[PDB]
């Protein structure tokens, strides 16, 4: 029965170790994602939460009719 | 000996040689804020997929 149907204890042991490593890395990544999202919401210096402003390519720099502008 | 200008002569754009220097800051603008750092580097695949609950990819 052990030779035909059952997995070895060593195989299960190392499979469990691999599973634990993968989910531990995923959990640390999730916590870092939450911290990064909170920081970029708070400060707004990063690539996320960049709400649009007015583009400066629409300004006319030619001389106008009145010098005071 | 004065000659009256013709049509469009007074409306020309001319050049002026002057001694006063060009104002480097006529608008009295202060220092602009520093822009955000840009994005750089190659796009690696996402680590362990979506990482959304039980989904492996």
């Amino acid at each position: 029965i052990a030779r035909t149907f059952f997995d070895a204890p060593e195989k299960n042991y190392e499979r469990t170790m691999a599973i634990l490593q993968i989910e531990s890395e995923k959990a640390e990544l999730r916590l870092k994602e939450l911290e990064v999202r909170r920081l970029m919401r708070a400060k707004g210096d990063g690539p996320w939460f960049q709400y649009p402003t007015i583009d400066k390519a629409l300004i006319d720099h030619s001389p106008k009719a009145t010098p005071d502008n | 000996g004065w000659v009256r200008p013709d049509l469009g002569e007074l409306s020309k754009v001319t050049k002026v040689k002057t001694d006063r220097p060009l104002p480097e800051n006529p608008y009295h603008s202060r220092a602009r804020p520093e822009p955000n750092p840009e994005v750089e580097g190659d796009l690696k695949p996402a680590r362990h997929g979506s990482r959304l609950f039980f989904w492996t990819m």
